């Protein structure tokens, strides 16, 4: 709730509360056990060695409920390999290749 | 191996310590108390806990004239004290900044210290924020009153907010806390406790392994005479055991009288080494009233190898309340 | 005047003068009655768990004294649900779809 | 309850608190000074502020010899102090580092205490940028000459601006805030104190809940010898209660005279139990020149509960001064 | 030379070395008497309460040596108010009209 | 190995992981002879004073092993006087130009 | 106004100086060094500047037993002190975090104060980091040796530099600048300090008005008797009196002997007051061998009031060396 | 130039340091230590390392007697002392923050020292995190009780890691490096420990430059009597000389006397002027037993200009043991 946790993905913070991520307890940033390995407990905060670009799409992901869309500077190729790692489903997969027209 | 880490941090303790609770400065004599820590500091025993609430303060007092005395140094101790309660004004209670430098100057006076290693908050204040209380804690730890802080019966919410507040404003964390983990009691330690071991690094001390002297067995003809039940102002301890959920927990220790007897082991050394079967539990806080009591449970390191994963198995299907995560 | 305003949009911060943001006083960040619910006292600044690129439209809003426009990446149905929720009016709300053509 | 915190920080006040200006070390004696200590004491009153201004530092000598002689526990006191005048050098004035430092160390010596509470600014210093005295407020806490910190007669854009480089430079925040409060006084603690005590977590101290003996209802027919207004240097508050303004206030108390009759209590009463009527006030502080005014004045709690709704609406009708936000 | 300069825009921080910005000494953020009121000395940065993505063109301006040019998400009319206030001159502004055709 | 680089280009903060960069041992980011000059030792961190938006794509070349690309936003003669700078080879920069069709 | 801040800071000086090089512990007895300070104190002025190096130590020694011999309060006072030189062995010399605080300490034990107000770090170390510095300036503030720290000699690039690392690590930056400035030395306090002044709150406290006594005009007949041109060990002061750049300047002070006549001031009174008439120099350093030319100079406030424009105008025609920025 | 800094810090330090491992207060007398601290004082050595595990703690003793009956100045000298081990108790090891505080506490009272000016972490404490050292490491700085810390033996990513938890907390970062470095070991000085010295600022004090009294020539005919292969509990260097390994390494010391007939030197005193060839060790720990030795070793400063290029390319064809990068 209002618990506020510290993602950041290569150098660029995201803030967002616990209680947004904890919407969908089936992908990474969802199920604790899983997002475990990568915090930083010195900075207090998650740390993904991963693309920069992806990651507000991601995170706007768990803000709207489930309404995800590919950035526009972002390719296909590389944003699809992001929604695989950050674990957002075999659901929300079909949903984003349809109203891409994959 | 009998000496452990206190969390993540560089704190060595024993795997079981001594408790100045009830016993010292209240149940037992002052002879009796320089007694049993003689037989704890030579068994390698290191971790001596008291608190200023305990005895209104006189449990300090025994404690400190036993390390004066003894003329033990004060490298080789790892004393802990714990700051929630100190008198009856409204200014002496709680976790504000006046009161954790007031009541820790006021118990290095009693314990006639120069500094204790980890001072607990021994219990959470909702009246005080927690910025106050982290800013409280680091300030005893810069001046030197304390090495260490940890936290006593704090939900691992709590610990996790006084984490974050740490990292926020520069502050120490927490290295430790105290839980009540016995037979009876395994929802903290078991499922709260190891998530927060493993992100910040905050380790268990667990505190009441034989739940008052209730897992010892000695309850199961009624109250005894000269035990802790029948001791005054602990009616809330012989209306636990006589309860109709106190009568059904005799049951279920003569049926751990039968696991005890197929190892060398008595029932008091089994119910400790069964707390130091996770390398969660830094450390067990025993509790000892005369010197055959804490000989036996000393003796419960050597029935730790003995545990093996089937005997856990055996156990947990007697006591029937296993926590799910 | 003098005084800066930091603006925290999920990680992204935006500092301003808060006689820019005094400049609209019936928006959400223009009365302090309406944003005293998203201070955060620990870090001195206002939280806002919500879009990240459409605040960077929001913020020069104010600072221009009006002038609004869609960024290019944000589409409309997102941005126009930002609106809504900085309480930018019904009236500057209009000047937007006409831009726009809706 | 009678006992609150002061803003949103640990330290628990009481509702009612005691104040050396003018009677102690001034106009009444020392043993009526050790009589009105032990008589607020004993009714559950901790708060007492004093400032280093106050009769020429001689009111915190005063204070300082009460202590010691009635051998009051340190930690059951509050004893809050002020800094901004030391003195007729001009080093010796404002919120400098250098002042703040000597001066509450000066204090420090005639109040004979290891530590105050809560140390107040005084009043604003323009001469002094807010780095410099929040740096130096910090450092005489963690110095451990004060536990808190507060300010008095700063405005709220002063208080936001001393807050801001707390958390700009990890200094420690002001918990406080002394503003006059009376019927006649309402502007600063109805609306901009509510503002900062929801924002950043700022409460009120509020001091002169009579208006210096104004609202006591005494200067009716005139002035009175042996009171306030009638002493040496204070022509001040004769010049405010003869003045056109000040005779038509006391037109309005023989207005409440009627409220206060309805209810059980007196006028004094009446007006300290209104300054209590919100939860934004955390503390009173009250003046005391013998032992029926301070008797009389803590029985200002009992009315509390009798303040309804439609009293409150009736003496705003009375005042006729109600500020809009 | 070795000395960095941190020139704050709304927020977003930018630092480059002060022998950047004293390439140009007629310009606001080269001529020190007039980027002095700019200062936040708490900070130790210039404080620019000013547009967000034209600075980066602005920016790019001295690390370039004087090559600037409109980002693709500022306007013409936006991004031609920011030349006026950053002061680039009269000589570098119409080398920026004919790259863009006005 | 768990080591993080923390790289700052013009006031833009890139964190990585130490082992992703020494994936290219000849670039000037793998090589720790070379980037030893842009050591800031007070903070902590490279410091470039360089292009702005045309790091992300040098940053995701190491972390995805190779798969650079430009980014839309950054021309033609810009983002190659960074492959130039990062001294990504003659080898990588060939790939670069039969992605882009020069 | 005789009272002005140092720089931004809150430290309120006096304009006019007293300094312990050459006239105390050395030139001038024990006895003139007590009529001098109590001269200088009864004037208002609280600013008394030594230093460590001065007469290998005695220079302090002298002023140490002045205060606790008048009684002065250390309120009234503000006491400067200057940390470059400590002896002759390496460790001793330069703004080492070991000579900083080991030669604060040792400054502390001669004046025999329990802190003095401004320290400077006498001249810039090119084989110290700035970070060394700054964290060990700020070391001897927070344990209360020192209230501010400044810095003598240093290029406003070194003054900006050790202002970015105590904002970089949170640490405390300099309020002052002790700079030459006279008739015949321009160019730092009128072009690179009013720069940083406005920047970043750094404020000048400029030293040697009369340039070690030539812009008095006592020089202009050779070398007189018992001036500090004919002192042991002053060789390079007479090698600037009397070659031909040195030569010139007299021929100078002659031509303001007619602005001097045309006011009704002195030379030394014309040449402090000129120091003195703008904003930027926060205080200026006197040196006085005798009770008559500190009567003299104490007399250069009087002056400054009547510097006009036009004054200022018609000395720099004289001058002839006003700088440019 | 025989004073040079330590890392890029401003402590200066002699470019030969005196060590008390073996010899003060084991092998020698207290009156010999007496004669060896006054000879090499007197040669310009302000660097004095000593530890607490060092004759279990009676090496600090004899060196802390000196001291105060020579009556030098703490300010010339440079102690340093190491804290890994304190006694037999496990809370008496490692780097934890109870064991650096009391054990430099410990320490300072043998050598009866207010502070000490570089305080080294002996070995790296695998058990305790970096941030518990680091900030215990600040906070005996902060204190007072050091000046500087470094770390002895810790490779270069322990001391990386260190740095940038100094950076990440706003704490105190290490100056210095022990490392071994003889001409039989070279890997850490001349590859790893020069890549961290321009990167991050941290320089060498090398110690053991004759490697325990091998490389000084002494053992190629056996064993010989009073020296330290020859103590009790040292046969592990009684095992390193006679092993076929260490009967190689005195078939390349024979082709060092033809070197070292070259120049005036002895093989000694070529050993020591070999290690001080490069910046980047910024001093070497001596060992001497006697006065001949010390004397004999003083005297490799002056083959330090004989190094020329050439005689270091033909001792490392001698050596053959060059690191490659
Ligand atoms: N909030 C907190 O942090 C907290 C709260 C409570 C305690 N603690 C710590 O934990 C310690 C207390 O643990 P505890 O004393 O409550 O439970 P135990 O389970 O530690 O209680 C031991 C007591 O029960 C009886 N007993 C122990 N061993 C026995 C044996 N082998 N045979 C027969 N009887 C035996 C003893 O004699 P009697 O039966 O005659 O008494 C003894 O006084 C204290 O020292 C305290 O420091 C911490
Ligand atoms: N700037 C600041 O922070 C600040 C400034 C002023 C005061 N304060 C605090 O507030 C306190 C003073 O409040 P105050 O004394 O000024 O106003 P009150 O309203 O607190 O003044 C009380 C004085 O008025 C008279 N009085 C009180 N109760 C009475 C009663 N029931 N019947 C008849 N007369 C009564 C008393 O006798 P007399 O009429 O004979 O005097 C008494 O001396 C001080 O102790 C001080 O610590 C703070
Ligand atoms: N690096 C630094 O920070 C630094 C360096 C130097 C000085 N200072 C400070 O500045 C002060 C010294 O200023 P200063 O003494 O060098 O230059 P002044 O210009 O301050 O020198 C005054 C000296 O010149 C002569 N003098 C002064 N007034 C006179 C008058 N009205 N008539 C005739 N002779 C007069 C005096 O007698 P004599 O001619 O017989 O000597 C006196 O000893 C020191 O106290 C020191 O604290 C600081
Ligand atoms: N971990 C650490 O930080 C660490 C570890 C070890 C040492 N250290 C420091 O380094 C110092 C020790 O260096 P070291 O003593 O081990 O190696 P050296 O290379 O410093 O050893 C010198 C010893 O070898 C012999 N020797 C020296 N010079 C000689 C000469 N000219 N001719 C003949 N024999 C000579 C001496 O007599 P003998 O042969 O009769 O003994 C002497 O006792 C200690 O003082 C200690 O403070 C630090």
């Amino acid at each position: 709730c209002c618990e506020r946790v510290v993602i950041n993905i290569s150098g660029l913070r995201f803030e967002t509360q616990l209680k947004t991520l904890a919407q969908f307890p089936e992908t990474l940033l969802g199920d604790p056990k899983k997002r475990m390995r990568y915090f930083d407990p010195l900075r207090n905060e998650y740390f993904f060695d991963r693309n920069r670009p992806s990651f507000d799409a991601i995170l706007y992901y768990y803000q709207s409920g489930g309404r995800l869309r590919r950035p526009v500077n972002v390719p296909l190729d590389i944003f699809s390999e992001e929604i695989r790692f950050y674990e957002l489903g075999e659901e929300a997969m079909e949903m984003f290749r349809e109203d891409e027209g994959y | 191996q009998f000496y452990r880490n206190l969390g993540k941090s560089g704190l060595r303790v024993s795997c079981l310590g001594l408790g100045t609770w009830v016993t010292f400065g209240g149940q037992i004599t002052d002879e009796m108390a320089e007694h049993l820590m003689t037989l704890a500091y030579d068994n390698g025993i290191n971790l001596f806990d008291t608190a200023e609430v305990y005895a209104a303060g006189k449990a300090e007092v025994v404690l400190g004239n036993i390390i004066k005395k003894k003329g033990w140094r004060r490298s080789s101790l790892v004393i802990t004290t714990k700051i929630f309660w100190g008198g009856k004004a409204e200014t002496e209670r709680g976790l504000s900044r006046k009161h954790i430098i007031e009541g820790l100057k006021a118990s290095l006076e009693r314990l006639q210290l120069e500094y204790v290693d980890v001072v607990f908050a021994n219990r959470p204040d909702p009246n005080t924020p927690m910025e106050e209380t982290v800013r409280a804690m680091t300030h005893v730890i810069n001046q030197g009153m304390a090495m260490y802080w940890g936290t006593s019966r704090w939900s691992s919410m709590e610990i996790m907010e006084a984490y974050s507040v740490a990292r926020q404003f520069n502050l120490i964390p927490p290295i430790c806390e105290q839980a009540e983990y016995h037979m009876f009691q395994r929802e903290k330690v078991e499922v709260q406790l190891p998530e927060l071991f493993h992100k910040i690094g905050v380790g268990a001390m667990t505190w009441s392994p034989l739940a008052c002297g209730i897992v010892s067995g000695k309850y199961d003809s009624g109250i005894p005479p000269y035990s802790r039940a029948s001791l005054k102002g602990y009616q809330w301890l012989k209306d636990k055991i006589l309860s109709e959920e106190g009568r059904r927990q005799q049951a279920k220790l003569k049926e751990l009288q039968a696991i005890a007897e197929r190892l060398g082991c008595t029932l008091p050394q089994l119910a400790i080494a069964w707390c130091l079967r996770n390398e969660g539990v830094s450390s067990v806080l025993l509790g000892a009233s005369n010197a055959e009591q804490l000989m036996e449970n000393i003796g419960a390191i050597q029935v730790l190898p003995k545990l093996s994963s089937s005997i856990v198995h055996e156990i947990d299907s007697i006591l029937g309340n296993k926590p799910y995560s």
